[PDB]
C-alpha cells in the first residue's frame, strides 16, 4: 500500500 | 576404526586438487567424478579422512573437502551407512581444536550441520561433549567448541529448549555465563552471541539467571572488542524487548552506555546501538525515562543521518551532473536508515515537545553549504513531519518554497530526498490556496519525473502519487498537463519505473473520478495502456499492475471506457478460467501440473468487477454472451479467501446492474454464499455480507427462502464485538435491507441487532445503502414496536445520524416517531441528544 520511502526496512 | 587404501585416497586427493583449476570444465567434470563416486558407500568417509587425518596437504585443498562433504551432509545424511556417520561425529569432534582457523571453521559448520540436519538426540553425546570441551586448557579446542556451540544454538534454539535431551540448556546458561569472563576477547563474543539466542524465546533456564546475566552483561560493558560491544548491544536490545522490568532499574546508564555505543566508530556497533532508539520508543516507559536525553540524543541522531563515504561512492554522488546490484547495496539497513526511523518514531511519541530539540539544528542543516549536510536536513524535516505537523506548520510558508528550490539543485540525491519531503508535507500543501503552493509544487515534481536520473524519478513518482492523494479535486484544472506529462512518461521510462508510473496514474484516475472522462484525456491516455496491455502475454507478471492501473481508470471514465472494453473483458474473463482450469488440473495430479498463480485470476476478477461497476447496464450484452458467471461460481467455491472475496465482489457488481441475468443463479449462490459468510474470513465475509445486500434488494420480496438462512448467520456477526468495523457496518447494513424485502423473517431480531446496528451506522454518510437499510429498520420496527421498546434511544441516535435527509425517509422518520411517541418516552430520548440532534427530531 504505502509508497516507498528513504528509511524503509528490507522485508516491509 | 577405518583405513584408507592409497590409490582411492590418491585419486581423491587428485580431483581435490584439480577442483581449484580456474577452468570452468576441469570444474564441471572433477564435479561430475565426484558425483559418481558419491555412490561409493565410503567416499564421505575417504573426504572426512584429508580434512583431518592429511595435514601435510595444502589448507585450501583440506577446507574445499570439508565443505563438499557438508553438501554431501545436506543432501544425504539420511542414507549414510552408521559405521561412515559414527567416524565422522569422533573425528570432527577429534579434530575440532586444530590450528589453522579455516580447518577449525570448516570443522565447526560441518559438526553444526551434521547436528541440525539429523535430530539432536541421535548424537546425544555432543553437547555434553562441547560443554567439557569448553574446559580445555589448550586454547584451539577451546574456541573451536565455542564457535561450534554458537552455530548450533543459532540454528537450534527451540530443540535445544525442548525436552529433547533432558533440558541440556539448565547446565550450558550457567556454564555460557561463566565464560564472560574468559580472558580471550574472542571467547566472550562467543558467550555472549550463543547467550542472546535464548532472550526472545524466554527460556526458563536463562530467565532463571536473568540477574547473573545482566550484572555479567554490565561487568563487560566496557570491552574493547567491537564484537563483544556488537554482541552486548543487541543483548540489551532483546532484553529490553522482552524482560524490561530488571533493565529499568538501570535504565539511566543503560542509556547512557547506549548512546555512547551509538556514536561507536565500529558502524556495525553504531547500527545495533540504534536498534536500541527504535525498541525503546515502542515501549510505553520511553516518554518517561528517555526526556533527559534528548538533548545529547537527537544531534547524535541527526548526526548519523549523512550519508557514509561508501554510500556516496556507490550512489556515484560524488559525480557531476552538467544498478540492480547498486539498489541490493544501497537499499540493505544501516545506520543512516536506522537514525532516520528512530528520529522518526520519536517524533511521534514527543509530537511538539520535541520540536524546540531539533528545530534549531535543522535550521542549521537545511542551509548548509556542503551538499551532504543540506541532504540529511530535508531529510531531518522530512522524517519529523508526520509526527511534528502541528507545530511545525508555522514554519511551512518559510520551508515550502525553498524546497520547491531544492527540487532543482545540482545533486541528484538533494533533488530525489526533496521530492520525498515535499510528499511529506502534500496535506499542509494541499490545504493553502492553490496558485500559492499546490501549483508551483506539482510544476517542479512533473518536471521531476522526467528527470535525467532514474531514483529522482522513482522519488518523483512516489511524491506526486502521494499528493494526487491529498488533492483530490484540486487536480483537475492542471489534468491536461498533468496527462501530457504522464503519457510522455510511458515513452521514456523502462520497466523498474514503469509500476510506480502505473501508480501514478492508476492514483490519478482514482482521484479524479469522473472529470477524467472528456475526450481528449481518452484519446491521449489509452493509447499507451492498450499498448502496454497488446504488448504484454498471459503469462507476465508485469501485467499485474496494469491491470490493477486500468481497473481504476476503467471505473473512473465510466461509460467513456466502452469503446475499449469488450477485448479487455474478454481477456480478462480468459485469465481467470485458465487459472481455473490448470488449478483444477493440479488439484487432480499436483505432479503433472503445478499449482498456477492465483494472482491473475484475482486481479482479473477485480477489474473485470471494476468495469462492470464503471459501465453499468451496458456490459450486460457482454455477459449474456458469457460462461463468466460458471466461473466467479467456481471462484466462490475455491477454499482460498482471496478468490473468494474477489468473486463476491464481482457477484455484487453484476447485481447493481445486469442481474436480470444473474438471477436464474440465485438458487445455487446463496447456500454457498451464506456459508461462507460465518466463518468470518474478515474480507470475504464483508464482501459476502454486501453481495447479500445487493442480492436480497434486487430481489425484493420473492426472496423468502434465503432470508433464514442468512438472517441467523448475520445476526451471529453482529454478535461478535470483536469484527472490524467495516464489516460490522456492512453487516448492519445489509440486516436493514433484509428487513426492507422480507421483513416476516427478521421480525423477531429487532432487540438483538438495533444497538449495535445504531453504533455502526451513525458514521456512514447517507448514502443509498444507508438509506435502504433504514428503510428496512423502519419496515421492521413497524412490524414489530416491541423489538425497540427498550432501544428507542438508539433509533433516534441514528435516526438524528441523518442530515438533511430525503423527503420520503423524512416522511418515515416522523410519521413512526409520532408513532411511538404515542403508541414522555418521545421527549425524554429526544433530551439525550445535544441542541442539533433534539432540534432536528423536533422538526421531524
Amino acid at each position: 500500500m504505502q509508497r516507498p520511502g528513504p528509511y524503509d526496512r528490507p522485508g516491509a | 576404526e577405518w583405513k584408507p587404501d592409497e590409490q582411492g585416497l590418491q585419486q581423491i586427493l587428485q580431483l581435490l586438487k584439480e577442483s581449484q583449476s580456474p577452468d570452468t570444465t576441469i570444474q564441471r567434470t572433477v564435479q561430475q567424478k565426484l558425483e559418481q563416486l558419491n555412490q561409493y558407500p565410503d567416499f564421505n568417509n575417504y573426504l572426512i579422512f584429508v580434512l583431518t587425518k592429511l595435514k601435510s596437504e595444502d589448507e585450501p585443498t583440506r577446507s574445499l573437502s570439508g565443505l563438499i562433504l557438508k553438501n554431501n551432509v545436506k543432501a544425504h545424511f539420511q542414507n549414510f551407512p552408521n559405521g561412515v556417520t559414527d567416524f565422522i561425529k569422533s573425528e570432527c569432534l577429534n579434530n575440532i581444536g586444530d590450528s589453522s582457523p579455516l580447518i577449525r571453521a570448516t570443522v565447526g559448520i560441518l559438526i553444526t550441520t551434521i547436528a541440525s540436519k539429523g535430530e539432536l538426540q541421535n548424537w546425544p553425546d555432543l553437547l555434553p561433549k562441547l560443554c567439557s570441551l569448553l574446559d580445555s586448557e589448550d586454547y584451539n579446542t577451546c574456541e573451536g567448541a565455542f564457535g561450534a556451540l554458537q552455530k548450533i544454538c543459532e540454528d537450534s534454539a527451540e530443540i535445544l529448549d525442548s525436552d529433547v535431551l533432558d533440558r541440556p540448556l539448565n547446565i550450558m546458561i550457567p556454564k555460557f555465563l561463566q565464560f564472560f569472563k574468559h580472558s580471550s576477547p574472542k571467547i566472550r563474543s562467543h558467550a555472549v552471541a550463543c547467550v542472546n539466542q535464548f532472550i526472545i524465546s524466554r527460556t526458563q533456564a536463562l530467565m532463571l539467571h536473568i540477574d547473573s546475566f545482566i550484572e555479567n552483561l554490565f561487568a563487560l560493558a566496557g570491552d574493547e572488542e567491537p564484537e563483544v560491544r556488537k554482541n552486548v548491544c543487541r543483548a540489551l536490545v532483546m532484553l529490553l524487548e522482552v524482560r524490561m522490568d530488571r533493565l529499568l532499574p538501570h535504565m539511566h546508564n543503560i542509556v547512557e552506555y547506549m548512546l555512547q555505543r551509538t556514536q561507536d566508530q565500529d558502524e556495525n556497533v553504531a547500527l545495533e546501538a540504534c536498534e536500541f532508539w527504535l525498541t525503546l520508543a515502542e515501549q510505553p516507559i520511553c516518554k518517561d525515562v528517555l526526556v533527559r536525553h534528548l538533548p545529547k540524543l537527537i544531534p547524535v541522531l541527526v548526526n548519523g543521518m549523512k550519508y557514509s563515504d561508501i554510500d556516496i561512492i556507490l550512489l556515484k554522488g560524488d559525480v557531476e551532473e552538467d544498478e540492480i546490484d547498486d539498489d541490493d547495496t544501497i537499499s540493505d539497513w544501516n545506520l543512516r536508515k536506522c537514525s532516520a526511523a528512530a528520529l522518526d518514531v520519536l517524533a511521534n511519541v514527543y509530537r511538539d515537545e520535541l520540536l524546540p530539540h531539533i528545530l534549531p539544528l535543522l535550521k542549521e542543516l537545511l542551509f548548509h553549504h556542503e551538499w551532504v549536510v543540506k541532504e540529511s536536513g530535508i531529510l531531518v524535516l522530512g522524517a519529523i513531519a508526520e509526527g511534528c505537523m502541528q507545530g511545525m506548520i508555522p514554519y511551512l510558508p518559510e520551508l515550502i518554497p525553498h524546497l520547491i528550490q531544492c527540487l532543482s539543485d545540482k545533486k541528484a540525491l538533494v533533488r530525489s530526498i526533496t521530492c520525498w519531503t515535499l510528499s511529506r508535507y502534500a496535506h499542509w500543501v494541499v490545504s493553502q490556496p492553490p496558485d500559492t503552493y499546490l501549483k508551483p509544487l506539482m510544476t517542479e515534481l512533473l518536471k521531476r519525473i522526467l528527470d535525467s536520473n532514474k531514483r529522482v524519478q522513482e522519488a518523483a513518482c512516489s511524491a506526486f502519487a502521494t499528493l494526487e492523494e491529498e488533492a483530490c479535486t484540486e487536480l483537475v484544472p492542471y489534468l491536461a498537463y498533468i496527462l501530457d506529462t504522464l503519457v510522455f512518461a510511458f515513452s521514456k521510462y523502462q520497466h523498474k519505473n514503469l509500476l510506480i508510473l502505473y501508480d501514478a496514474i492508476g492514483t490519478l484516475a482514482d482521484s479524479v473520478g469522473h472529470h477524467l472522462n472528456k475526450p481528449e484525456y481518452i484519446q491521449m491516455l489509452m493509447p499507451p495502456l492498450i499498448q502496454k496491455w497488446n504488448m504484454l502475454k498471459d503469462e507476465d507478471k508485469d501485467l499485474f499492475p496494469l491491470l490493477e492501473c486500468l481497473s481504476s481508470v476503467a471505473t473512473a471514465l465510466q461509460s467513456g471506457f466502452l469503446p475499449y472494453c469488450e477485448p479487455v473483458y474478454q481477456r480478462c474473463v480468459n485469465l481467470v478460467q485458465k487459472t481455473l482450469a490448470q488449478a483444477m488440473l493440479n488439484n487432480a495430479q499436483p505432479d503433472q501440473y503445478e499449482a498456477p498463480d492465483k494472482d491473475f485470476m484475482i486481479v482479473a476478477l477485480d477489474l473485470l468487477s471494476g468495469l462492470a461497476e464503471g459501465l453499468g447496464g451496458n456490459i450486460e450484452q457482454l455477459v449474456a454472451r458469457s460462461n463468466i458467471l460458471t466461473l466467479m461460481y467456481q471462484c466462490m467455491q475455491d477454499k482460498m479467501p482471496e478468490v473468494r472475496q474477489s468473486s463476491f465482489a464481482l457477484l455484487g457488481d453484476l447485481t447493481k446492474a445486469c442481474f436480470q441475468h444473474v438471477k436464474p443463479c440465485i438458487a445455487d449462490f446463496m447456500p454457498i454464499l451464506g456459508t461462507n459468510l460465518n466463518p468470518e474470513f474478515i474480507s470475504v465475509c464483508n464482501n459476502a455480507t454486501w453481495a447479500i445486500g445487493e442480492i436480497s434488494i434486487q430481489m425484493g420480496i420473492e426472496m423468502q427462502p434465503y432470508i433464514p438462512m442468512v438472517l441467523h448467520q448475520l445476526v451471529e456477526i453482529i454478535n461478535r464485538p470483536n469484527t472490524p468495523k467495516t464489516l460490522l457496518e456492512n453487516t448492519a447494513i445489509t440486516i436493514g435491507r433484509l428487513g426492507y424485502v422480507c421483513p416476516q423473517e427478521v421480525a423477531p431480531m429487532l432487540q438483538q441487532f438495533i444497538r449495535p446496528w445504531c453504533t455502526s451506522l451513525r458514521n456512514i454518510r447517507d448514502n443509498e445503502e444507508k438509506d435502504s437499510a433504514f428503510r428496512g429498520i423502519c419496515t421492521m420496527i413497524s412490524v414489530n414496536p416491541s423489538g425497540v421498546i427498550q432501544d428507542f434511544i438508539f433509533f433516534c441516535d441514528a435516526v438524528a445520524s441523518w442530515i438533511n435527509p430525503k423527503d420520503d425517509l423524512r416522511d418515515m422518520f416522523c410519521k413512526i416517531l409520532h408513532g411511538f411517541k404515542n403508541q414522555e418516552n418521545w421527549r425524554r430520548f429526544s433530551d439525550q441528544f445535544p441542541l442539533p440532534l433534539k432540534e432536528r427530531l423536533a422538526a421531524f
